[PDB]
């Protein structure tokens, strides 16, 4: 027996420890896949960190601040690089220094209430020198495209520097909600893949996650 | 590019005219300090919107050029402040309406993306050598389609600041924007500012001479607001027609002053939208 929380359709009126284990959930999910299946990025860590996702996330959040959309978009941020920055992939060595990253990208990119990289390398155990040139390296890859939108990494994806080839490879208007339905949709995919108790970071917490079918 | 002068400063920014090295397109280079603080948040945040707004009436940015980090915007000659100085003396009429059109357009965009500029004022109003107008300086907009928790921010001057954004409002919508235009259109049909506050106590005060104290009738939001005083000496609201005429060479219509009036109502709610704007009785003949 198992308690069984239901969340709310909006992510904000939603506990964001609930957010954290969830969202951590689905990043050791991300973890295994991507390995139980090589030039090095600055996301690499010399040997995994003795600490797990979770406790290292609570911590990011409790110590800066971290507003509800910004976890949200710490989570996307991994689609985006792993789709515009090809030798990246999340895999136990690059979670936490691509955390860091995000966490403190998302929030001085999107939110009016923010830290210092000083501020933020001190919670996240780096030098501030290491997280500059960590939220340097990010903002080149991505191309400044940090604006969770429906057409976002698309945009990203062709803005990258393209390759010529011989034979050529081939507005928000009336887009519901402007375009701004991407957090809402990875915060129902969380729920619905590692909302259970079956995903592998059981330790943290033990909780089932349901969200209203609607 | 090759830099050719300075052209303007900050605390965040020195700004430069340089020239394209291909076609001989004049560029505005803006050198962004690059720290403590790491990549400029304001910079993360306008860079990042810049993408997102592409329009013929807000200035666009070519590029980022990166131990510092320089942003290429449009290069544009002067500013709506600075091209009214060069007259002394309000604009007429027909060039009033025209500039008028040319920043709702822009921002009826920003509106329409859920961005907000959050600091319009005429020197963010730049201006070519053709006559066209265009919103700049997004360092401190938000794309508000990201629900965050809304804090304001330390501006140099206030007086295009909405009443209740001025009494600690952290529930804003798009509608801060549209009190500014307000501002900014008294401000060309008379020569003089509006409100020309000192600080964030005479600011309200100079509004509520003109504007009326709140009516907490007509607008019960503004009980809920951290800086409000239920025991303000309550206002009459001055006639807008007997504050600007006087200091305006042309007779003022009445098409002119319902627009006006539509801006700048103290209940956000009350305030005309900028899709609205553009599809008033005023801005009939652009049809």
């Amino acid at each position: 027996g198992i308690p069984k929380v239901i969340l709310p359709a909006d992510f904000n009126k939603c506990s964001r420890t609930d957010l954290v284990v969830l969202i951590s959930r689905m990043l050791v999910s991300l973890i295994a896949i991507n390995e139980n299946s090589i030039t090095l990025t600055r996301y690499h860590s010399k040997i995994p960190p003795n600490i797990s996702i979770f406790n290292y996330f609570i911590r990011l959040t409790k110590f800066s601040s971290l507003e509800h959309c910004v976890l949200m978009t710490s989570l996307y941020y991994i689609d985006l690089l792993q789709t515009v920055y090809p030798d990246f992939t999340l895999n136990s060595l690059t979670a936490h220094r691509f955390l860091l990253t995000a966490t403190t990208v998302a929030t001085k990119g999107l939110c009016d209430s923010f830290s210092t990289n000083a501020h933020y390398a001190k919670v996240g155990g780096v030098r501030c020198h290491e997280l500059n040139i960590l939220e340097n390296d990010f903002l080149k890859r991505v191309n400044y495209r940090i604006i969770p939108r429906d057409h976002n990494i698309t945009l990203c994806s062709i803005e990258q520097k393209q390759k010529k080839f011989v034979i050529d490879k081939n507005s928000y208007v009336n887009r519901p909600k402007s375009g701004y339905n991407v957090l809402d949709k990875y915060y129902r995919r969380i729920v619905q893949l590692v909302g259970s108790f079956n995903a592998s970071p059981d330790k943290s917490r033990k909780v089932d996650y349901v969200l209203p079918p609607n | 590019f090759k830099q050719l002068e300075k052209l303007g400063n900050g605390t965040y920014a020195t700004v430069y005219k340089g020239l394209n090295k291909t076609t001989g397109v004049y560029v505005a280079l803006k050198e962004v300090k690059l720290s403590e603080e790491g990549t400029p948040s304001t910079a993360i945040r306008e860079i990042s919107l810049m993408k997102e707004l592409k329009h013929e009436n807000i200035v666009r940015l070519y590029d980022v050029i990166h131990n510092k980090l320089t942003l290429v915007f449009e290069f544009m000659d002067n500013d709506l402040k600075k091209y009214m100085d060069s007259r002394t003396r309000g604009l007429e009429l027909n060039l009033v309406k025209y500039f008028q059109w040319q920043l709702l357009q822009g921002l009826a965009f920003c509106h329409e993306n859920k961005i907000l500029h959050r600091d319009l004022k005429p020197q963010n109003l730049l201006i070519n050598k053709r006559g066209q107008l265009k919103l700049g300086d997004f360092g401190l907009a938000r794309a508000f389609g990201i629900p965050v928790n809304t804090f304001s921010s330390e501006v140099v001057t206030l007086w295009y600041r909405a009443p209740d954004v001025l009494m600690g409002s952290r529930t804003y919508s798009t509608s801060i924007d549209i009190w500014s235009c307000g501002c900014i259109l008294a401000e060309m049909i008379t020569g003089k500012p509006l409100f020309p506050g000192t600080n964030d106590e005479e600011q309200l005060k100079l509004i509520f001479d003109i504007m009326g104290t709140p009516n907490e009738s007509l607008w019960p939001s503004v009980t809920k607001l951290p800086k409000y005083n239920p025991n303000i000496q309550q206002r009459p609201p001055r006639d807008l027609r007997q504050v600007l005429q006087p200091h305006t060479k042309e007779p003022l219509d009445g098409n002119l002053m319902d627009f006006l009036h539509g801006l700048l109502q103290l209940n956000p709610d009350m305030r005309l939208s900028a899709k609205q704007a553009l599809h008033h009785p005023w801005f009939a003949e652009y049809y």
